[PDB]
């Protein structure tokens, strides 16, 4: 292999992920938004932004790097926040070593002048030596042995839906939920409020709770219902009645407890509330009036692969990408998850066999996009990715 | 490969340096040497720098490498190793004579490392080792692991290591440590004296000092019968106290414990997570006093030990008046422990495990050091190879 | 005897710098530090007891 | 002749790609393969003790 030793950054709109190539895990994974307490003064990292939010003091405030298209939007506070990794985490001048970081799939057009913003950061302001940017579906793809693949990631922002095809990404067939974990807090807030008394600017205490009770509310309560939720419903009810008429249970009675700290209160949802969230996630008509059934992730990765199949037979792709498809992200973590974007996607294309991926290991899909790019350092030569030097910069810089 | 009375463990820390020259075989001494940690730095018109043991015609200055643990001058560290390990060599060459052939001839050194150490500062130790002391075996261990290894071996755990400006906690899952997990507080044993000054305003340091290190201090959760004890000054002078002796370990106590939570809380796998709850493992000087261990405990289980509130469960007894099942609840800790320490090391029973983190690594280095497998540290063949650079195929 | 003839009889051969490299496929146009292999051409002792406890 | 060099050329290139993308896959599987057999032989250490 390579004598070499890359700095490897992950900044997703939700948590950021950083560490050198030459390990198996990160350094750190930091949020990717900070507080700005007031002279102004910048807050990074997860121990010290929730001490930080859980002293409630007024002029803090949390503002974000990565908007929903999962691109950085606030490049100022982007160096701060390389600087303080640099600093504070990985504890090495910028100047000295490789850097990789991701990119997630667009169709193209944002994406040069993102590149622009990149070698600003990276030459004019860091003074990094050379730098690689990895696409994030590929790599996750790459680091699972497939250069073909249909990669569902659901992440904060929504579900990122990316057919990759023989190490090549469709961009006209890229994909972008607007549904996801993010929204999944949202939910939990609303629904829950009136049990826990509650019922920008208030950023700060929207965070904490974020990222504290309702993080855990997430990982403990909700599960994704494996069929159709209102379909179940009728179903167990119409059985239920069977075997109450019968001699003379249905599971969504089944009752689930979560202790809420602050209050020191218990919180009793049945299993269909605990399924109810996630459900907006396929059914988001379900909540507004406003959305489609098209904007839920079924017809989503549908969508997809139909445009998908317009390359530039159709029942090839098909069968390609779904024998290759790839579940990822935090919010896929949830139980009951991968069946029912399995089913979804089995029941929009019946005549193909379907054979999903995914990473089993809690800690590894969280992260699964930094492994993506780790993996890509460890790339034993380097003509395998585009490394763009000083030079370019200077090149592009021209008229 | 390898003589016992040849391995060679140094454990560097901020104020002292606990070192070992050989394992005794029978069973595990506690380190006999304490080094304090610092070297004298002469300049040389010229620019240069010179390393002494002591201030040379009052022309050095002082330098202290390590400070909250941290290296932040890693070039007066390497300088304090190689004072260290030559004492050594000249001490055995000496008392013995034919010492190069026999137990200065091949020497391997376990190194005890810190969370906070760079990358950076690891390969520049590593080619230290073995360029300038010429040393051909290395172990960098990890404190946190030589913690579970001398807890009879813990897959999964946490690590409370209390300092005297500072606590590390770091977590313990599957034999690895939890980087990004890994924190820790600006506060420790200080902590306590501080909180006395303030309670005890018309004592003075050596005073306050002399309280927290007496029999009569303690963290309570027969001395708690009277209300008034004695003990004595460090200078012999006999001093009362109140109620005061039974203070100034809370504010650390809660900071350490709020910590420990949001730790413990960002474990993604809860089965992992509750293994980690049932084998706390505190460790540290401040951790000798009387009580406080089990009142560390005690405050995590009262912040986080998931169980039915009080108020609700006095409710629905009075509602069975008219038995009563547990509340099952879906998160975890519903158990929260302290690991087991091993009983069968008589020397570090008598002694405490405050310093129990170097019991680890003469276990450690044992296992290594006298079976062939070279799987865990770094040879000459390895430096050879890939320099520095070899320390990351080693790691556990 | 002389700390550094010590350091020489035990224990008994390369030597690393950290330094600029850059890479070829002739020169890739970029720079980065790492643990390149040497070419061929490229004070006191204190007494333990005294930090014996006792 | 002209179709057929600019084939072989088009070709030289699907040749390239089919090596790039053999070789990404080979580094990627021989990653994951590492990555278990460390995270074994750590288990099985901390095991022994």
């Amino acid at each position: 292999t390579l004598n070499r030793k890359c700095v490897v950054i992950h900044n997703g709109s939700h948590r950021t992920v950083a560490g050198f190539s030459n390990v198996e895990l990160p350094q750190c994974i930091i949020p990717s938004s900070y507080i700005k307490r007031t002279e102004a003064e910048f807050i990074f990292g997860t121990y010290n932004m929730i001490d930080a939010a859980a002293e409630k003091r007024n002029g803090d405030e949390v503002y974000t790097l990565v908007d929903s298209q999962g691109l950085p939007y606030n490049w100022d506070a982007l160096e701060m926040q390389w600087r303080y990794l640099y600093d504070t985490q990985l504890k090495v001048s910028p100047e000295e070593l490789p850097l990789v970081i991701t990119m997630p799939a667009t169709n193209g057009k944002p994406d040069m002048a993102i590149l622009e913003r990149y070698y600003e950061l990276a030459f004019d302001k860091l003074n990094v030596p050379v730098f690689q940017i990895v696409i994030e579906p590929l790599a996750i793809a790459l680091s699972m042995g497939k250069s073909s693949a249909f990669v569902i990631d659901i992440g904060a922002s929504g579900c990122n839906v990316t057919p990759i095809i023989d190490g090549i990404v469709v961009k006209n067939a890229v994909v972008r939920s607007k549904f996801g974990g993010d929204f999944l807090d949202f939910q939990v807030h609303e629904r829950l409020a009136p049990l826990i008394k509650e019922e920008q600017k208030r950023s700060t205490d929207v965070w904490y709770e974020a990222s504290t009770w309702i993080q855990q509310f997430k990982s403990t309560m909700l599960q994704v219902s494996e069929k159709d939720l209102f379909e179940l419903e009728r179903y167990y009810k119409e059985q239920a009645d069977i075997y109450a008429k019968q001699q003379e249970n249905n599971p969504l009675v089944q009752k689930k407890n979560f202790l809420f700290k602050p209050l020191n209160k218990t919180l009793t949802l049945d299993l269909k509330e605990c399924y109810q969230f996630a459900e907006y996630l396929f059914k988001p008509q379900l909540i507004s009036d406003k959305f489609s059934p098209e904007d839920g992730l079924g017809p989503l990765m549908a969508k997809s692969v139909k445009k998908a199949g317009a390359s530039i037979s159709p029942e090839q792709v098909y069968s390609l990408l779904l024998t290759n498809v790839i579940i990822t992200g935090s919010t896929s973590l949830i139980e009951g998850m991968e069946q029912r974007i399995i089913k979804e996607l089995s029941i929009r294309f019946p005549q193909y066999k379907l054979t999903t991926f995914a990473n089993q290991v809690m800690m590894d899909r969280k992260i699964q996009g930094w492994l993506g790019a780790l993996t890509m350092a460890n790339l034993p030569s380097w003509s395998l990715g585009k490394w763009y030097s000083k030079e370019d910069y200077e090149t592009l810089k021209r008229d | 490969p390898f003589r016992q009375d040849s391995i060679l463990i140094i454990y560097p820390r901020s104020q002292t340096t606990l070192v070992q020259f050989g394992l005794n075989e029978e069973t595990f001494t506690v380190p006999e040497l304490e080094i304090p940690t610092q070297i004298y730095r002469t300049t040389r018109q010229d620019g240069s720098y010179t390393y002494h043991s002591t201030n040379k015609d009052n022309k050095a200055e002082l330098i202290k490498p390590i400070q909250n643990g941290e290296i932040i001058d890693i070039s007066a560290f390497t300088q304090f190793l190689r004072l260290i390990f030559v004492s050594i060599l000249s001490d055995r060459a000496n008392k013995n004579q034919d010492a190069f052939e026999a137990e200065l001839s091949n020497i391997p050194l376990l190194l005890i490392t810190h969370h906070s150490w760079s990358q950076s500062d690891l390969e520049i130790i590593t080619q230290y080792v073995f360029e300038s002391l010429e040393i051909n075996n290395l172990i960098q261990l990890p404190a946190s692991l030589a913690a579970t290894y001398s807890m009879i071996s813990l897959q999964n755990c946490c690590i409370i290591d209390v300092g005297t400006h500072h606590t590390d906690i770091i977590p313990i899952v599957d034999y690895a440590q939890l980087d990004h997990l890994v924190s820790s507080i600006p506060m420790g044993g200080q902590s306590i004296n501080d909180s006395l000054k303030k309670l005890l305003p018309q004592w003075d340091d050596d005073q306050i000092e002399s309280l927290k290190k007496s029999p009569i201090f303690e963290v309570l959760s027969k001395n708690s019968d009277l209300e008034f004890n004695t003990f004595w000054d460090e200078k012999g002078n006999e001093i009362k106290v109140g109620k005061q002796r039974f203070q100034g370990c809370n504010n650390l106590i809660k900071n350490i414990s709020n910590r420990v939570g949001l730790t413990l809380d960002n474990i993604d796998d809860i089965n992992k997570a509750k293994a980690v709850w049932e084998n706390i493992i505190i460790v540290g000087g401040t951790t000798s006093i009387s009580g406080f261990k089990e009142a560390l405990l005690g405050q995590l289980l009262k912040d986080h030990l998931i169980i039915e509130p009080e108020e609700e469960k006095s409710k629905r007894e009075e509602e069975a008046k008219s038995f009563v099942p547990t509340i099952e609840y879906v998160q975890c800790p519903t158990v929260i422990k302290l690991a087991k320490y091993p009983d069968y090391f008589p020397e570090w029973k008598k002694s405490g495990y405050s310093e129990i983190i170097f019991l680890g690594a003469q276990i450690v280095s044992k296992q290594i050091f006298t079976h062939p497998k070279d799987t865990f540290y770094i040879t000459r063949e390895k430096y050879n190879m890939k320099g520095p650079a070899a320390l990351w195929d080693v790691q556990f | 005897m002389d700390p550094q003839t010590l350091i020489t009889k035990a224990n008994k051969k390369e030597s690393w710098r950290y330094d600029w490299y850059q890479p070829s496929k002739e020169k890739y146009p970029f720079r980065y530090k790492t643990w390149l292999r040497n070419q061929e051409d490229e004070e006191d002792i204190l007494d333990l007891k005294e930090f014996d406890r006792r | 002749l002209y179709k057929n060099h600019e084939l072989l050329k088009l070709e030289r290139k699907k040749t390239e790609a089919v090596a790039r993308l053999k070789s990404m896959n080979k580094s990627a599987i021989n990653q994951y393969n590492r990555r278990q057999d460390k995270k074994n032989k750590r288990l099985k250490f901390g095991h022994r003790l």
